[PDB]
RNA sequence: CUAAGAAAUUCACGGCGGGCUUGAUGUCCGCGUCUACCUG
């Protein structure tokens, strides 16, 4: 009958390391493996009140009385060093592969079906429509979230390290790919070929990514924060590996995988981030929505059940929404 | 495991570490490392149910460690 | 309940397995009817030997660990249970319970003896802690010592030795090895002083121990219940008519317990070294047996 | 059975037999189960918290026990109760410093850098606890001021144990980092191995005394039954090391 | 004539805990000091994206539902950021003596069974046991989710007798399969050294080491413990670890006698054939092929199953376990 | 026999903690780290009997969706130390035959000759011979003797703070169901025999090194205790150290009877009335047999009829056990 | 002469897959540390 499956959850592909942030400046790049790191450190501010009062108290006395006291946070930021200007960002990339065989399923029947579907998919078209567009992510820095805005020159960088050694480099400027357009090009098609060959799983795939962008003589970059979980004030910690600011391992990754052009009402918007029902919290609201039948779970409900197989601007969505994991059973 | 408020709303969740937001001001109060929980619009507040404890008013009484949650938090639905 | 002469101190009593309920009612530290009792054993052992006369005894209490946990639910505790040998079928046992303790103290006796004079200060005190070292004094065994510094080394006061400011600066020189525990104490003063201003609601007596230790109100010191004797309700028996009795030389009377309530001082702040020797006051004129600390102020 | 013998005034033995008492178990099983939940418990929960019925009171129940009679056999003894099997209460007794925490004695900055720092558990509840006899006690000059000077002689008292305990806690507080601020005190507080080298520095107390009783701690009481109590602390410190 | 109201076995192939490290590669013979992998904390917020039950169903409250966050703090262990070597050093010991039990209640019972047992074992020895019990060492599948997707694999075995080393064996967990049980010329020797140990003849006990060449800053996994953070990891003395018998969980994989299918290579060996990952039951009760009753179907009726069934009705013996209610 | 008669114990021993060290190092034992408890959480399948009324293949699948989720304890020697030193005080008290309960007197003298009359033909040289070989093999390293590749234990007598006499066995070539002679085994028996007769304890002190290996499992007892986080299996520690109970040391030096009815064969039996093991369940010397302890009291003491010179041994052993009997 | 005397709880275990924590801020202003001293 296959039923759907009670408990079904995937082993993800694609993992990023973690960012770290280096400085340096812009003339020695091509020697840059000691460069100091972005340190963290503390520093003190005064806020005032900038919030919408309510109607009923807006009284005149006491707005100027709220003011007088102020509050006082005790900040945590990151600076470039003032001798410095060019934000180096490095990462690397693991490519698993085997993007059907799930964790734990229930249903032989059904992880049998869900496997010949893959396959199929595999077998008519290759990875090369989902790699062309991870190259894409690689490629046009978005992984620098808000490093990248105001930036002068955006070089990026990936090695191939098959073994201690790299195999074969590649450079790239962050600016003429847009953050829109997915172009063609000459050298975003030998890397779309090796993560497509990583991901259907014909060999090993380790990517070291490097990524300066030219910010400025003592600028403030961004690493992301952390919770303040429970006076001796704070507010804003940022994250740091070993006293190295740091991007989490899963704010860069999100950037990897905002491919999802495939949706409704898509006026031109860009692409959002892959999910099931498909959303971003930064819009506010959740694309994808399941009263229409453009969902993930009824799109797998439809494909692996009653063999309705979508367009294949849905099917590069379904098989991209399995290669970042997830739990998908009735919990 | 505790003894909420009045509301009646759904299967509630639940958790104790809290941070404040600030960004988004119609929410207050955003709950962290949270846990499930089924009450299953019962009819009073003692009703939590995480894994083992559903009937025994008198021993819910008892089990006034981590309770008398508030509940007026970022939904209705979601206690503190 | 006359006057000691020499405080006679053991050093370091390691007790290991000892009982910890001692009552129907305490569940803390053992009942220190058991320290009254140790040291008449100690002179029925002994002390006709050496010719001596032991009647009290003080508690320090250097340390104390039960034996309790919670089975992630409660605030009380259940206790420590003990595996029992299998019955003549084979199968299970009707196992009953008891608490246990690992505590440690190092009590102080009090001599009468004229034995002091023909024996030496050290050999009295060399014996008796030796004989001490193979007997029970609570229902857990006496532990020996290990091979480390050693505070194993008893010694012997004379508190009739020396003026006043000789008592109180040998009683110094002696209390500053005795520091670190926690001297126990009689209070049978204040309770009959806190009935009548608690007797308005009620005058029951455990009711008015119950509520001394149950804004917040406040508690001067570190009050506690313990058991104070036993009261008699049945008559004395013959010596040689009751069945089912240790021996038959001695009559025979039912007892129920007697609740009092005691203090937990510091060594510090006593007056003296002969405030804590816990005797026995025991009249039997229709009456009841008790064992407190008199001169306890 | 299980019975004993206490010893005459002067003579023999008389046996004793103590058996289980049952009415007098069962009135503390009832006057104890009511205030942990009943009509006092979960009414005026709040008694002094948030305004409460205030004729009642709060009613804690600390550190007590429970004690089973073999579990699913209730046939045996008697005075059965469906609740009870085995389900009589057991009242705590305890001895205190029943924990022994004072082990370590690191080089820190409160207990480590300044002598009179004392970060413990039952100090700083007898530090928190003295707020309510050091208000204006001018008609309470004994509540006010005797229980306040028996507090303060007990906080005083309590050093001495909180510095013995580790008296035997290690071969020595040697030369170390941190431990310079109890290193201005190091020889009251501190370990055994002539007023330097040979003796031990009997005033640092003096200097604690103004941190811990003035910084921590009407105007007669605050400085002079604190000053006589302290005074005979640094005698009780004197006499002991030297 | 029965089976006993107590049984209970001790188990056999004690493994360590397994303890974590890293460094670089192309360091051989100097690895003795790489420092611990440590946890830590780390913030994670991700939206709800599990499955919804037709209820909620509506525009009206996912959005709604959308911008309640779900703040959490999971844990996590990476690598240092300079090291792509991952080393797991763990401790395995050989009892040996493997049918006599701890505990029973008939002995008429007993000596039945320990007559069955040796006639197993003076039959043929513990060699076929032996031959897939290195095989869960040649390739290093206590590795568990930290070997899928590595450059190269290689454990290293210390044959400890006194505080030296008495052999020394260098594999290559790749070329030796996940899925085929090959014959080697050198796992052999580890083959019957363990069936030496195995059979009472000695006591062996091993030092076994793993180096997994992950990525310089990636991602590596211990065990993961209970709740009562949202995700908390198993430290020893703050370094991260497998636990003991996860180690023994992936070290007892030699079943491949199911009733069911030979085509999907071999499980853990339980009574009731139990991947819980797969959540489904192989060795059935409802079919003769499970190991409850394969035992009272050997030792009470003397019937002999299979050959194949003898090596799991003894397989199962060596995890030990407690029997007959 | 008149109402009640009790012997308190003799051979008395301690708790036994535990220490982890390396090996060629095991003389400085005396500075080495604890081996303390700490916790795990496991998930357990189910691999019990079922019902007949269960076993359907629907209710089992369904079972193992949801398995058993439970935090036991563990303790590890440190992963650099291979050897456990466990370390135990045993004390003897002497004055054996000599009980404390008695309502008769005519019954304690006569047991008082009894005893005296077994005392001086032939003396504690017999029970001391296997009370000195449950301390040679490490009979009180329960689970932590098998497979360890050499136990060494070492026995300190001690009288004052000084040592007196110290021993050094090797429990590995000490047989562990034979009692054989030995040139210091009887020595160390007449100096425990010596205990046991006269009055006033001589004291033992008793570590014992075992080379398991490292960073392996040890086991020290455990102890007895809402099906939500079920805790079960907890350790027992003292002072924070994993402590083996002082009556599984006393389960341990006690295992001296070989004259069984039953089974001589087997090897030897902790002493019991009604004399019974927990693990093989059956209770040898049944009240029904003859070779009863309780029989054999009032048939040597009362009746006055000498059984064998085995019977003898395990009488007076089961006497230095202590008990109570009405 | 001690609510004294007496006592083995044991065996075995897969926690596990997924994630964007964002945005902004003025810490201000005033001040006396003095007096002495034998290291052989």
């Amino acid at each position: 009958i296959l039923s759907t499956a009670s408990v079904l959850a995937f082993e993800r592909k694609l993992d990023p390391s973690d960012a770290l942030m280096s400085a340096g400046a812009w003339a020695q790049r091509d020697a840059s493996q000691e460069w100091p790191a972005v340190t963290v450190r503390e520093k003190s501010v005064r806020g005032t009140i900038s919030n919408r009062l309510k109607t009923k108290d807006r009284d005149p006395a006491k707005l100027d009385a709220s003011i007088q006291s102020p509050n006082l946070q005790t900040v945590d930021v990151a600076n470039l060093p003032s001798d410095a200007d060019t934000l180096k960002v490095r990462f690397t990339l693991r490519v698993l592969g085997g993007a059907g065989t799930p964790s734990a399923c229930n249903d032989a029947a059904y992880r049998d079906k869900l496997l010949q579907t893959v396959a199929t998919y595999v077998n008519d078209q290759g990875f090369a429509e989902l790699a062309r567009r991870y190259a894409h992510n690689l490629a046009n820095a978005r992984f620098l979230w808000r490093n990248r805005v105001g930036a002068e020159a955006v070089e990026v960088r990936i090695n191939h390290i098959r073994q201690g050694e790299v195999a074969r480099a590649w450079r790239f400027d962050a600016l003429a790919i847009g953050l829109r357009d997915f172009k063609a090009d000459a050298e975003l098609d030998a890397l779309a070929e090796l993560i497509a060959s990583g991901l259907s799983g014909s060999g090993h795939v380790l990517l070291e990514v490097v990524a300066f962008a030219r910010i400025g003589d003592g600028q403030e970059v961004f690493p992301s924060q952390e919770l303040i979980l429970d006076k001796g004030q704070k507010s804003k910690t940022l994250y740091s590996v070993r006293d190295a600011a740091a991007i989490h391992s899963q704010k860069i990754g999100n950037a990897l995988r905002t491919i999802d052009t495939w949706y409704p009402d898509e006026d031109g918007l860009g692409p959002i981030a892959v999910e099931p029902y498909g959303s971003v919290t930064s819009q506010g609201k959740a694309y994808r929505q399941p009263k229409q039948k453009l969902d993930f779970y009824t799109l797998l409900d439809n494909w692996v059940l009653r063999d309705e197989a979508p367009a294949v601007e849905q099917q590069h969505y379904v098989i991209a929404n399995l290669i970042r994991g997830g739990v998908f059973g009735e919990a | 495991t505790m003894s909420t408020a009045y509301i009646i709303f759904n299967s509630s969740v639940a958790a104790v570490v809290d941070t404040e937001i600030a960004n988004g001001a119609n929410v207050t109060f955003s709950t962290v490392t949270v846990k499930e929980e089924i009450n299953a619009n019962r009819d009073f507040n003692l009703v939590n149910a995480q894994n083992g404890k559903i009937s025994r008013a008198k021993r819910w009484g008892n089990e006034a460690s981590k309770c008398e949650y508030f509940g007026r938090e970022i939904n209705p639905t979601e206690f503190f | 309940v006359t006057d000691p002469e020499a405080l006679l101190l053991l050093p370091r009593l390691s007790i290991q397995n000892a009982n910890a309920i001692s009552s129907p009612l305490t569940w803390g530290f053992p009942s220190p009817g058991a320290f009254t009792g140790f040291v008449h054993a100690l002179q029925r052992r002994v002390g006709i030997s050496l010719d001596i006369e032991l009647d009290g005894v003080g508690i320090v209490c250097h340390r104390f660990e039960a034996q309790i946990s919670q089975p992630a639910g409660k605030r009380t505790k259940v206790f420590n249970l003990t595996r029992n040998p299998l019955n003549r079928d084979g199968s299970t046992a009707a196992i009953v319970e008891e608490g246990r303790a690992h505590l440690e103290v190092s009590l102080l006796l009090g001599v009468h003896g004229d034995g002091l004079d023909d024996h030496p200060a050290q050999e009295i005190a060399r014996q008796v802690q030796e004989q001490a070292g193979a007997m029970r004094l609570a229902g857990g065994s006496i532990l020996p010592w290990c091979n480390e510094r050693f505070p194993a080394p008893n010694a012997e006061l004379l508190m009739l030795g020396g003026s006043d400011e000789q008592r109180r600066k040998n009683q110094r020189r002696l209390t500053r090895r005795l520091l670190p525990g926690f001297a126990l104490v009689s209070r049978e003063a204040l309770l009959q002083q806190h009935l009548e201003t608690l007797r308005t609601t009620l005058p029951e007596a455990t009711t008015l121990d119950a509520l001394l230790d149950l804004q917040v109100r406040d508690k001067p010191g570190w009050l506690v219940p313990i058991p104070a004797g036993y009261n008699a309700l049945s008559p004395l028996y013959l010596p040689g008519e009751v069945r089912n009795a240790r021996d038959r030389e001695t009559p025979l009377r039912f007892v129920e317990n007697l609740f009092g309530l005691g203090e937990w001082l510091s060594p510090h702040r006593v007056a003296a070294l002969s405030d804590l020797l816990w005797y026995h006051h025991a009249e039997p004129d229709k009456g009841l047996y008790r064992w407190s600390t008199p001169r306890f102020v | 059975a299980k019975q004993l013998y206490f010893p005459l005034p002067g003579s023999g033995y008389h046996l004793l037999a103590p058996l289980f008492p049952t009415s007098l178990v069962h009135h503390v099983h009832a006057l104890l189960r009511e205030a942990r939940f009943g009509d006092a418990a979960k009414a005026a929960r709040e008694a002094r918290s948030r305004q409460e019925s205030w004729p009642h009171g709060f009613s804690e129940y600390p550190n007590l026990a429970i004690q089973k009679f073999g579990g699913t056999k209730p046939q045996n003894i008697s005075q059965l109760n469906n609740e009870r099997r085995g389900e009589n209460w057991l009242l705590p007794s305890l001895p205190p410093n029943w924990q022994r925490q004072n082990v370590n004695a690191p080089m820190r900055h409160s207990s480590v850098f300044e002598h009179d720092f004392g970060r413990t558990p039952e100090v700083s509840r007898l530090t928190r606890t003295l707020q309510r006899f050091l208000a204006k006690t001018v008609h309470n000059n004994l509540a006010i001021r005797q229980r306040r000077a028996q507090l303060v002689a007990q906080i005083c008292d309590e050093a001495l144990q909180y510095a013995a305990r580790l008296r035997e806690l290690e071969p020595g507080w040697s030369a170390t980092p941190g431990c310079q601020l109890h290193d201005a005190e190091q020889l009251w507080l501190d370990p055994l191995r002539q007023r330097r080298l040979r003796g031990d520095w009997p005033a640092e107390v003096g200097n604690r005394f103004a941190n811990w009783l003035n910084r921590a701690v009407e105007a007669a009481q605050w400085s002079q039954e604190l000053s006589k109590e302290l005074t005979m602390f640094k005698e009780i410190l004197e006499d002991e090391r030297d």
